[PDB]
C-alpha cells in the first residue's frame, strides 16, 4: 500500500512508474495549435 | 493595417503587407532557466551581435519549381558572429524568428505553404535502407531545393527524398498545418511571420549534428502570371536567432 | 471528465462583422461553430472526449514485437519500429515521456526465463550460456501455464523524452559511419529469452502498453506504408528480381475518384 | 530519498588560497567540486543515488548456486563462493550482515522436498534415506508447477557479521591441517534436494537475495578472475597436460592501448 | 604562501611560487559605463567565452636573447571567440589578465622584465622616415623576437627597432618600471600576474587597426645554468580578456 | 499484520527477517574515507 461517498487510490508495489494509467487530467488548450498567434 | 516592424538588434524588418505572426505553440523564446539546465557550466549570451536577422539567399521560384527547406541552426552556421558560437561550443539553443518574403503583382496567382517543421527527419530517395548522408541534409544557408518525385532521381550517395507531397518524410502535405505555418497568397500577403521557440526534449544539444528545426517553403497552387512577362518570383528568406546561447566553449569544430 | 460544449441558442442575425469570413493564410484554424452559420437551438450536450487523450490513446499494449525460440533462446530488442500500426500512433507525436508495462504471452510451456539486459554490456547468446547467471541483470522466471509474465520499465530517457524522430546524426561532419535518426538517440535494452524445459511452441510475443504518457509536438500522420525500421523512408522496392530492379512503389493511402463535383 | 546536491554559482574568482592545489600524500580524496574549476551557473539537480545504497547493489537476487538431480537427489552448501559475478559484488566489502531469502527455481515437476539441514548434524544422502524423516530439521515441500518456493534465512553469524575475508586460521601453530580465510569463520546450512516423482527436468538453480544489509569495510573490486572457492587464489592453471605444465595465467580485466598521450 | 589561483571563465591558473597581482593604476577592467559611452548601439558582452585565458606559443628564454614582445588586441586575433568578435566588430574594448610563466631551477640564474605598455609606439629599425609596417606590429600570437641593436638588421619593408635598452621607441629600459611590470627572478618568483584596465582615451576602437597594449619581456640579467646542462628555458604567456566589450556588428574584416 | 495522503507498512509473517528490503536509509557520510584524517 502507498496513499488514500469515498475512493481509493491505492499503490501495491510502491512505486510510481509501477501505477496503472494516470486519469487525473486538467491541463489542455486547443490554442497552442489552431491560433498559435501574437496578437 | 497589414503594417508590422520587427527590430531585433542591429536590424529591422518591415512588412507593410502582413498578417499576424504566428507564435509557435503560443511560446516565446527564453533563455534555458536553472531548473531545466544540465550542464554546470555558465552559459554565453551574445545577444544583440548574434541575435538579429540573417537573410539567406533568395531562391527563384517558378512554374513547375515543387519547393525548398532549409535546415536550423544549420542554415546559420556561416551567418556573422552566430554561426561562429556554433563551432566554439559544445552545445547551444536558440529561437527563431523566420521571415519569408514573396511579392509579385495584382496580376499573379499563386500560394506557398511556409512551414516549420520539428525534427523534420528525411527520407531517402528510394529503394534500400541507407541514411541520409550528413553532407545533404547539411546545405547551408543554400537550402535544398526539392526537385521532385520521380523514378530518376540519382539513388546514390544517401540523398534524401525529393517529393513535396510527401513532405518528404513520408507524410501527407496538406497535414503540414499541424506545424507552425503561414501561407503565402499572392491575393492577401507578400510576406510571413513565424517566432518559433527552442524544440527539444534537452537543454541544448550540439548545433551542427543536429538540426532542430526545418524551415518548408512549398508552392501549394503554382505561379501563374497573368498578363505580364513575368514567370518567375524571388522568394527571400531572413532568420533571427533570439534568445541564443552557448556552452562548453572549446576549438572550432570547423576544419 | 470534460464534456463537450453545450449548444447555444441562436436567432437571426445581422452583423457587420463576418465570423464566416477570414484568412487561411494566418496560420489559425476557424473558430466558427454552428451558432455562426445557421439559427440553432440549445442542446444539453454530456459527451466527452476522455477517449481521445492521449492516456487512452496510446494505453492500449500494442504488440510491439515477435520473436521464435530457436533452440530454446530468443532475444529481442525493445523497440516499437517493427509494427507499423503502433509505429504510426508513437509518430503522431515528436516526443514521447512514458513508462512502459510489457507483457509476454508465449505459447511455450514449462519454464522459462526472461533476462532484461541494460545497455552497455553482452547479452547470453545462447541457452546454457553462462551470461544468463547474473548477478545483477534483473530476469524473470515464469512458467507459461497460469499466468502472463508483466514488468514495468520506467523511463529511461538520457533526455527528458523520447526521440520519435531525431534530425541530427551521432557523429560529426566528416565521419563516414554516420547514423541518421532515432536509432542513438536511445536505446531501451533488449529481452532475452530462453527455455528451461522443451514442452510447448516457441513463439513469444511481446506486447507493450505506454503508461503515464506525455507527448509534445504533433506530427502528421504516416500517410505510407512503412518501409526500414529507423527510417521513415517510405520508397519501397517490391522486387530484386529483373527488369522491375529499380521500380519503387510509394504505397499510400489515397484513393481515387471518378469525378470531383459528381461523388 | 538523498538527491545530489545543486550546483552553485561562482563567477570569476582571483584567490590566494587555492582548492585546486593539495597533496595526494595526505590519504584524502579532492574536496574539489565544479564551483572551484571553472565559472558555473546554478543548476537544479534532482538526481539520486538511490540505486547505488549496499541494499538496493546487493538487494537483487542473484544465482549463488546449480544443482543437478543425480538420482532423484541434490544437495548444495550454502555460499556464495561459486559464482564469479555475486562473489564480486559480496566482496567490495570485508563484512556484511544480511538476512537472506531463498528461491529455487527447478524445471522439475511433480513434488520436491528441501530440507534446510542446520550445521553439525548429518543430512540425507540418498533419497529414500531415513533421515528425510525429521522432526526439527527444517523443510520445504513444494510443486513446481504452479510456483517457486521461498523461504528467508535470517543471519546466522556466530559474530556480528559475515567474513568476506579472514586473514587467520581456525587451529594454532603447530597444526598440519590449518585452513585459512573465510570457511571455518561460518557455515550457512545445506540444503538437501530430492524428487518424490520422476517428471520433469533434473536441474535446480538456488536464486539468493540479500536483504537487510549491513557493510562495513570497503575493499578493492576483485580485479581478476577467480580460481577455486574460498582462496583469493588468482593464478590459472589452464592444462595439466604437458609443457605448458605449471604455467599460469592472471586473467585480469586491464587492456593496453598502443599509446599514451594518443588515446 | 605565494599560492594564487585566478579562474577566468572555462580556465584556471594556479600559481604556486607567486608575488602579488600587479592592479594596474589600481584599476580593475570595467564595462563601459553609459556616461562615457559614444556609439549609441547596444554592445554585446560575450563573458565566459571570450573572457577566459588564452595561452600562447612559448618562447626559449636563451643566453643572448634580447626579449620578445606581444601587442594586444593582437596577439588574441586569432584566439577562440574573442578573436572572432574582433573581425565582426567595428569597435572593441576589453582589459588583460597577463600570466607569465618561466621556472627553472635552484640551480639558475636569470632575471625578467614583464611589463605592458599602454600605447607602444615602436621606432622604425634605422634612418630615414619610414612608418613601421602594418605587417611588423601584427605578428599575432607569435609575437616578436627582439632580435637586437646591429648596423646588419635589414632596414626593408619598414621593420621595428631591434634594440631593447631603448624599448624599440628610443626611452632607456630600466625607466620601464613607470609602466605596470613586475620582475621574474629565478630565484625568487617564477611566474607574474598583470592585471592591466582597458587604457585609451576613446570609449572603443578598431581591435585590428590599433594596438591598445604591449607585452613586453626583457631579460634583464642573462640566463645561467649553474651547473646543469638546461641553457634554455621556455617562457609561456597566457591572457584572458576581461569584460571585453564589442560593437558595430559587421561583415569579418577578415578575408 | 504486524504494524501501521497515506502509507501502511504491514509485514505478513509477523517477523522482522520475513521483510522485504529496508528503504529507510538515514545513516551516511563519505567522510570516513576521502577525509580520514585528525586533523
Amino acid at each position: 500500500g502507498a496513499q488514500v461517498i469515498k475512493y481509493f487510490n491505492i499503490n501495491y508495489y510502491k512505486d510510481s512508474a509501477s501505477s496503472g494509467l494516470s486519469r487525473q487530467d486538467f491541463s489542455q488548450d486547443p490554442s497552442k495549435f489552431t491560433q498559435p498567434l501574437v496578437d | 493595417d497589414r503594417l508590422k516592424q520587427i527590430t531585433i538588434g542591429n536590424s529591422t524588418i518591415t512588412t507593410q503587407d502582413s498578417l499576424h505572426t504566428v507564435l509557435a505553440y503560443g511560446e516565446w523564446p527564453t533563455y534555458l532557466s536553472d531548473i531545466d539546465a544540465t550542464s554546470v557550466d555558465k552559459p554565453t549570451h551574445p545577444e544583440t551581435s548574434a541575435d538579429r536577422f540573417y537573410t539567406l539567399d533568395s531562391v527563384e521560384w517558378q512554374v513547375g519549381s515543387h519547393g525548398w527547406w532549409w535546415k536550423l541552426p544549420d542554415a546559420l552556421k556561416d551567418m556573422g558572429v552566430f554561426g561562429q558560437n556554433m563551432y566554439y561550443h559544445s552545445m547551444g539553443r536558440s529561437g527563431f524568428i523566420i521571415h519569408t518574403q514573396c511579392n509579385a503583382t495584382k496580376f499573379h496567382s499563386g500560394a506557398l505553404i511556409v512551414a516549420v517543421i520539428p525534427e523534420h527527419q528525411l527520407a531517402y530517395v528510394g529503394g534500400v535502407k541507407v541514411n541520409v548522408g550528413y553532407d545533404h541534409t547539411h546545405p547551408g544557408q543554400s537550402g535544398h531545393q526539392i526537385r521532385g518525385p520521380s523514378q530518376s532521381n540519382d539513388r546514390s550517395g544517401g540523398k534524401p527524398d525529393e517529393d513535396p507531397l510527401f513532405n518528404c518524410n513520408g507524410t501527407l502535405l496538406g497535414n503540414i498545418t499541424i506545424f507552425p505555418h503561414q501561407i503565402i497568397n499572392l491575393r492577401t500577403n507578400n510576406s510571413s511571420t513565424i517566432v518559433v521557440p527552442y524544440i527539444n526534449c534537452v537543454p541544448m544539444d550540439n548545433m551542427l549534428k543536429h538540426n532542430n528545426l526545418s524551415l518548408v517553403i512549398i508552392p501549394l497552387v503554382p505561379l501563374r502570371p497573368g498578363s505580364s512577362g513575368i514567370n518567375s518570383v524571388p522568394i527571400t528568406v531572413t532568420i533571427a536567432p533570439y534568445k541564443s546561447e552557448f556552452s562548453g566553449a572549446m576549438e572550432a569544430q570547423r576544419q | 471528465v470534460l464534456v463537450v460544449p453545450d449548444t447555444k441558442p441562436s436567432g437571426p442575425q445581422h452583423t457587420t462583422k463576418p465570423s464566416i469570413l477570414g484568412a487561411m493564410e494566418i496560420g489559425a484554424s476557424s473558430n466558427a461553430t454552428p451558432e455562426s452559420t445557421i439559427e440553432t437551438r440549445y442542446v444539453y450536450n454530456t459527451n466527452t472526449n476522455a477517449e481521445a487523450d492521449v492516456e487512452m490513446f496510446l494505453g492500449r499494449s500494442a504488440l510491439w514485437g515477435k520473436v521464435t525460440l530457436t533452440r530454446q533462446y530468443a532475444k529481442w530488442e525493445i523497440n516499437f519500429q517493427e509494427q507499423a500500426h503502433i509505429r504510426k500512433k508513437f509518430e503522431f507525436f515528436t516526443y514521447l515521456r512514458f513508462d512502459m508495462e510489457v507483457t509476454i504471452v508465449t505459447n511455450n510451456k514449462g519454464l522459462m526465463q526472461i533476462m532484461f539486459v541494460p545497455p552497455g554490456i553482452d547479452h547470453p547468446e545462447t541457452h546454457d550460456d553462462r551470461k544468463w547467471d547474473s548477478a545483477s541483470n534483473p530476469s524473470v522466471f515464469f512458467q507459461p501455464k497460469s499466468g502472463f509474465p508483466r514488468f514495468t520499465i520506467p523511463f529511461t530517457g538520457l533526455a527528458s523524452a523520447y526521440y520519435m524522430f531525431y534530425d541530427g546524426y551521432d557523429k560529426p561532419k566528416g565521419s563516414d559511419n554516420n547514423e541518421y535518426g532515432i536509432a542513438p538517440t536511445n536505446d531501451m535494452g533488449l529481452l532475452c529469452f530462453r527455455t528451461l524445459d522443451n514442452s510447448g511452441g516457441n513463439d513469444v510475443k511481446i506486447y507493450v502498453k505506454p503508461k503515464h504518457i506525455t507527448a509534445w509536438v504533433p506530427r502528421p500522420p504516416r500517410a505510407t506504408q512503412y518501409t526500414h525500421k529507423y527510417s521513415t523512408n517510405y520508397h519501397y522496392k517490391p522486387n530484386s528480381s529483373g527488369p522491375d530492379e529499380h521500380v519503387l512503389k510509394d504505397r499510400h493511402f489515397i484513393k481515387t475518384r471518378p469525378l470531383i463535383s459528381s461523388a
